[PDB]
């Protein structure tokens, strides 16, 4: 779906840690949805010599 | 959108209040949203339609149905083939 | 987001509220705007029935002073 | 349930992501994977796995320490370790009894053996020792996952031979052996070398297996299903001898049986 | 190498043995449990507002079958019946023909969405990009005859999904 | 005249029964576990007074989640007969609504419409959550379009 | 899907009897007539909290 | 007036209970990050309308092997008692001043057994007969628990009037003299009102619902109704019987206000529980009561006898 600072230290007290540093809503840091063209690489057997299929 | 929601509120759509006939005021499904912005809704791209014009061409509908079953608008499956072995035409000429 | 438990709980509050005043109101409403005279023992009992018999209305909580008197 | 159970939508974004759907990937095909992972993949997953060990340690908090998972769990349905083994148990049920076997380092497929971690190893036999088990068995795949976050190398999805894993799409539509080898491969498919075999997998239920054995066609003759919960449920009756309708409730848990691949 | 789980006796000091009878007298990991669910119940609530929003999605989004066609609007599908071939469940069923301008279209193209169990076989197998997946998965419908769908459906199912599917195969066929 | 109290009559009813049917969970393969999620916190299911958990007395609609196959047959049989009306039953997952993955098998029925009456068909291999969730929508618009008085008024 | 028929003294299981075939679907019958690449999504759905695995 | 003031307790009562079929299902969600119900209405208001309507014209099926008197008896029972459990409770002019207002309330939350059983007899099914046993030996052996709770409190009340109660606590709140009792009583509490952690009765893996598995639609309900008034009027209870507050007879509806603010807390402390803890085994929840309840209570409730001789601080008896 960040919060109140009299709320954010009573959750905190009553779960006894600091889950600030990552909760486990996900905000702006995901990953961008519109990443640009991946050029793909290639595999070993992709030279046009010496790739006979007898070896 | 909002910017600052979680990944997954961070946009919403306000439905029409009325689309193709049916007036969806009070009642509505997630079936009106037309598919340009249907990728925009889905995190598909961070980029709207306005911003995005989705490549327009011919045969693309200019408007968008949503899921027509129930209605009598549905649609019936029915074979697409034609005929298979033909019956032959008796003649019309008298016996003799 | 919990304040969108408050107004479910709210009208529950009010749900419980109702019974509170109701009796408490109806009682001083019913005795003459004192609280009900509660009776816990047979002395309670004939002090109310000696100031019912008193009063002279048939009504307990009606209570008359020295002026009733000579 | 279903605090966790956010972290799991969470995965079946990732699967998603990858595959194409959220449950069913049909992802991992024979000669390497299907195909890439989308770009940015990489730092979601390292977000997550930041994320995920605090509320792993939320949940042990609940019910590691409390009183009555505890009371209802611990020392209920004791399984002997000579017994279990007999009885073809498998996975987290031997680790729990105790003995020390995991098929991730004993008989390490693909790259598990490159990759540091330890096991959890039982001490009671018990129930709350199998669930205890699972919990470190989180950790520590959350140690994995950043080991192998860190080292992935470059090179290609699948083999580079095509005539087991499909061409890739461009000398699909430019090449003449491309076009002829993809025809054939969702057409007739790879013919298999005659031959049997039994592979066996550390499933997170526990083992899991297939005898495979082809007779050298097009399609395979016969394959059958080690599945981890069936020697399990065959030893189920053993498993409960004496505790309540509630142990065995509490049982079929740490049992982990879905009836899924034990039914096949 | 392993680690032993449950291995950690306690000791048996006076301050210990008393530390233990409080936490078994005096509740605490149940305070503790308790006091847990109360930071959680402070907390904000996950929950997508359906179906005014939608969950997340990707590109390679497996849904509803769909017959794509070329810029110039003839379809793609040369009815090489690969696809049929290749559909594990034999959902897909093609009777081909040589047609009035001869280009060898489908007769009958028809996917048994019951049936199917849509693993995306069939746009990978398909060499002309012609049959694929749509982003769509809102199409639950209340007959089964409404799910049995036909040539004509699925080109219509391409004719209204075709901006989302163009958009998706523009930023999928690389990995692909 | 009577339609129109008979008419909001029956529209507090209908809509009483839209917004509180009560699933049969029934869970019978991966079908289950996509439901489960759907009734994870991401969708939660028991926002729209849905609430999953439902003995198969107190229940108002079963999802019939899973393949079925002949040994289960009997046992959704007796399940369904037992269920007090209005039942209506929706099917999820290509398994459930016909054959399946499993279509041409020897032991799996191919269909629960064979079975029992299917209400609302969701596809799907799984159905995903969201899928699902749009599927028991769809069931509540079709309670909301409900006449039972009116056709008694007016048989 | 299910069966225990179980026997008890009242509260001690005595001996139970587990049931399997509650879902029951001819996947090894099924996968000698596909081929592997139609054969491996079987193994998707078959133990389907561990897909990958 | 007096049927008005009847009335005036009975039915908000009913709206109170209607409505904590909505604050738990709220209040649960929220605890395990759910939004809970919010589309009937604004934030789920009208939701336990809609349920409350499906259930009354939901088909109330009979059950075919059984006797329909107690069928139809057992709801009468359980939700009357219930409900007339409610009468002698101070608020701030208890509506009937029972001169044994305590021990009439226990004695009638006994009572509760008697649908129980009817219950899981007359419906007769396995989950039924079993469930009826299992629950009345739960119920039937915390109630002496909470009889020797309730004595040694009240040894340092002085009667068994409920009204004076407050009197009796006025200064400081109860719990700071009797905080181990309480820690049982509102256990033991927990345990009558068969409640997750120690409900037992539902269990739904091997008695699915124990006394409420034939019962449908209207009698169904008022089980229902029974149990979640049952929450309310124990929680009540325990508010008033260690949590004090003021109460100035010029202005009743003070002590009203704080009343039904600690009766809300209570009952959120009940959800609290509900929504975090395992649920109990029939062996571990009668072991929690006969090995270890009960000692510490009769110990407690001998300390608490003892305790106002030796300080020459008997309490008044009238
Ligand atoms: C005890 C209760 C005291 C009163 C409520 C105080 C409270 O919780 O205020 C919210 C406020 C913030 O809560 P939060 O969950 O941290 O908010 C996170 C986001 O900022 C939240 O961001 P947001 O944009 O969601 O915030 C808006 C939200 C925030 O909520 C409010 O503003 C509720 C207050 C009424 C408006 O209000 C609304 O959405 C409007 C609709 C309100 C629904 C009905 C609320 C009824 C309240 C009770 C009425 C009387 C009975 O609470 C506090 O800061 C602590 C107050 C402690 C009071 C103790 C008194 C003893
Ligand atoms: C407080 C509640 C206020 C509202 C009460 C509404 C009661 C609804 C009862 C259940 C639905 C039946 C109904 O409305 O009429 C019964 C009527 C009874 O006559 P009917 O002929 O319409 O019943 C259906 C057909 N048979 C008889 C074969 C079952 O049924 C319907 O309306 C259903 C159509
Ligand atoms: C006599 C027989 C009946 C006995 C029961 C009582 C009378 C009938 C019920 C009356 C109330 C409900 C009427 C039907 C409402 C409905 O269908 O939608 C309501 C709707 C709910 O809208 P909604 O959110 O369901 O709309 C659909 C939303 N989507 C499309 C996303 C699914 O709200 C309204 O009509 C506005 C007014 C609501 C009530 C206003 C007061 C609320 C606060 C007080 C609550 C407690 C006291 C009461
Ligand atoms: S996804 Fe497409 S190709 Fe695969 S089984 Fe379903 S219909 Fe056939
Ligand atoms: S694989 Fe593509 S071109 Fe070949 S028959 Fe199928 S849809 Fe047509
Ligand atoms: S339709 Fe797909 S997900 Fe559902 S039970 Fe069948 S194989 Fe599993």
């Amino acid at each position: 779906a960040s919060a109140t600072r009299v709320i954010q230290l009573l959750r905190n007290w009553a779960s006894g840690r600091d889950l600030q540093a990552k909760l486990q809503l996900r905000y702006q840091e995901i990953s961008k949805r519109t990443q640009p063209p991946p050029k793909l690489p290639v595999g070993p057997s992709h030279k046009l010599s010496n790739n006979y299929y007898c070896t | 959108e909002d910017n600052k929601q979680f990944f997954g509120r961070h946009r919403w759509v306000i439905y029409t209040t009325e689309m193709n006939g049916r007036d969806t005021f009070w009642d509505v499904d997630g079936s009106m949203v037309p598919p340009e912005w249907h990728r925009w809704l889905h995190c598909m791209t961070d980029d709207p339609p306005t911003t995005k014009p989705p490549t327009a061409r011919k045969y693309i509908w200019t408007n968008h149905k949503f899921n027509v079953s129930g209605t009598p608008q549905q649609y019936v499956p029915y074979s697409t083939t034609r005929k298979k072995i033909q019956e032959w035409v008796p003649p019309s000429t008298p016996y003799k | 987001m919990w304040f969108e438990i408050l107004p479910g709980i709210a009208v529950m509050a009010a749900c419980l509220f109702i019974p509170g005043m109701a009796t408490a109101h109806i009682h001083k409403f019913t005795n003459g705007g004192k609280e009900k005279r509660v009776a816990h023992f047979s002395y309670q009992w004939n002090l109310m029935e000696r100031d019912r018999c008193i009063s002279g209305v048939n009504r307990y909580h009606v209570t008359k002073g020295l002026e009733n008197i000579d | 349930f279903f605090w966790m159970f956010e972290e799991r939508e969470k995965m079946f974004e990732f699967y998603e992501r990858v595959s194409g759907a959220r449950m069913h990937a049909a992802y991992i095909r024979p000669g390497g994977v299907h195909q890439d992972l989308p770009l940015g993949l990489l730092d979601d997953i390292y977000e997550f796995s930041k994320n995920f060990s605090f509320r792993i340690d939320e949940l042990e908090e609940m019910l590691t320490n409390n009183r009555i998972w505890r009371n209802r769990t611990v020392d209920i349905g004791v399984v002997t370790a000579e017994d279990a083994l007999n009885y073809g148990f498998s996975g987290v049920m031997l680790r729990g009894s105790g003995i020390q076997w995991d098929l991730r380092k004993t008989q390490p497929y693909d790259v598990y053996d490159q990759v540091e971690f330890d096991v959890p190893i039982g001490s009671r036999g018990d129930c709350y020792d199998r669930y205890l088990c699972r919990v470190e068995e989180m950790r520590q795949s959350l140690r994995i996952i950043s080991q192998c976050l860190n080292k992935m190398p470059p090179g290609e999805i699948k083999v580079d031979d095509a005539k087991v894993s499909p061409p890739k799409r461009a000398e699909m539509k430019t090449s003449m052996e491309s076009l002829i080898h993809h025809f054939k491969l969702y057409t007739e498919g790879y013919q298999v070398p005659p031959g049997a075999t039994y592979t066996a997998i550390e499933a997170p239920k526990g083992e899991f297996g297939v005898y495979l054995v082809s007779d050298g066609s097009s399609r395979p003759y016969r394959c059958k299903i080690k599945a981890p919960g069936f020697a399990h449920l065959a030893g189920l009756d053993k498993m409960s001898k004496g505790h309540m309708l509630a142990d065995v409730v509490a049982i079929i848990g740490t049992q982990d049986i879905v009836f899924g691949e034990v039914d096949r | 190498t392993y680690k032993f789980v449950n291995m950690r006796e306690p000791s048996m000091d006076m301050k210990s043995v008393t530390d233990r009878a409080a936490q078994t007298l005096l509740w605490t990991e149940l305070v503790r449990g308790l006091g847990m669910t109360l930071s959680y119940l402070f907390r904000e609530p996950a929950t997508i507002n359906y179906p005014f929003e939608k969950g997340p999605l990707s590109p390679r989004f497996r849904g509803e079958h769909a017959l794509r066609r070329y810029p110039s609007g003839e379809e793609r599908c040369i009815a090489c019946k690969l696809c049929e071939a290749v559909c594990p469940a034999q959902a897909i069923t093609i009777e081909a023909e040589p047609r009035a301008d001869g280009s060898r279209r489908t007769t009958r193209y028809d996917i048994d969405m019951t049936k199917c169990i849509y693993c995306g076989f069939c746009q990978e197998a398909c060499p002309v990009d012609a049959i694929v997946e749509g982003p769509n998965f809102e199409f639950s419908t209340e007959t089964h005859e409404e799910l049995l769908y036909n040539k004509e459906k699925l080109l219509n199912n391409g004719d209204k999904w075709e901006a989302e599917i163009a958009a998706n195969i523009q930023a999928d066929y690389l990995y692909r | 005249r009577g339609e129109y109290v008979v008419a909001k009559l029956d529209d507090l009813v209908n809509w009483a029964r839209r917004s509180s049917l009560w699933p049969m969970t029934f869970g019978l393969a991966c079908c289950a576990v996509e439901m489960m999620h759907m009734a994870a916190p991401r969708y939660d299911m028991d926002r729209f007074g849905v609430v999953f958990r439902a003995s198969p007395r107190q229940s108002d609609v079963m999802i019939v989640a899973g393949t079925l196959t002949n040994k289960m047959a009997p046992a959704l049989r007796k399940v369904y007969d037992q269920m007090p009306e209005p039942r209506y039953v929706v099917s999820m997952g290509s398994c459930a609504n016909g054959g399946g993955y499993y279509h041409y098998s020897y032991s799996v029925v191919r269909g629960c419409d064979r079975i029992v009456p299917v209400d609302i068909y969701v596809p799907g291999c799984p159905p995903t959550a969201e899928a699902l969730l749009y599927g028991i929508l769809q069931l509540q618009r079709k309670i909301k379009r409900e006449k039972r008085l009116r056709i008694w008024y007016r048989r | 899907v299910l069966r225990l028929v179980m026997e008890l003294s009242g509260e001690m299981v005595r001996k139970c009897d587990p049931h399997i075939g509650l879902l029951h679907r001819g996947t090894e019958k099924l996968i000698e007539y596909k081929t592997y690449l139609q054969a491996l999504p079987y193994f998707d759905r078959l133990d389907y909290v561990s897909m990958m695995c | 007036m007096f049927m008005i003031n009847i009335l005036s307790l009975i039915i908000p009562i009913l709206l109170a209970v209607a409505f904590l079929t909505l604050v738990e299902r709220k209040v649960l969600g929220y605890m395990q990050l759910r939004k809970g119900p919010n589309v009937v209405g604004p934030y789920g208001l009208l939701q336990p309308i809609a349920d409350a309507l499906k259930l009354v014209t939901k088909e109330p099926l009979r059950p075919g092997t059984s006797s329909i008197s107690m069928f139809i008896i057992a709801p009468i029972l359980g939700l009357s008692l219930a409900l007339t459990m409610w009468v002698p409770l101070p608020m701030p002019y208890p509506l009937i001043n029972m001169n044994l207002g305590v021990l009439f309330m226990l004695a009638m939350s006994s009572l509760a057994v008697y649908s129980i059983l009817w219950s899981g007899w007359a419906s007769n099914s396995k989950y039924a007969l079993i469930g009826a046993l299992r629950a009345v030996a739960q119920t039937i052996s915390y109630e002496v628990t909470l009889a020797i709770i309730l004595l040694s409190v009240l040894l340092m009340n002085g009667s068994y009037t409920l009204s004076t109660l407050i009197t009796t606590q006025e200064h400081i709140w109860m719990i700071f003299t009797s905080w181990p009792l309480a820690m049982m009583w509102f256990i033991s509490t927990l345990a009558e009102t068969n409640r997750a952690p120690f409900d037992l009765t539902e269990g739904e893996s091997e008695l699915v619902s124990g006394f409420n598995v034939e019962y449908a639609a209207g009698p169904f309900a008022m089980f229902f109704m029974a149990e979640y008034a049952n929450i309310i009027m124990m929680n009540a209870f325990t508010a008033i019987l260690f949590l004090g507050a003021s109460h100035d007879p010029h202005t009743p509806e003070l002590y009203t206000i704080n009343f039904v603010l600690k009766t809300l807390a209570l009952t959120i402390t009940f959800l609290w529980i509900r929504a975090s803890y395992p649920r109990f085994r029939y062996d571990q929840l009668m072991h929690l009561l006969w090995k270890s309840f009960l000692p510490l209570t009769l110990a407690l409730c001998m300390w608490h006898i003892s305790l106002p001789i030796m300080t020459a601080s008997i309490p008044p008896q009238s």
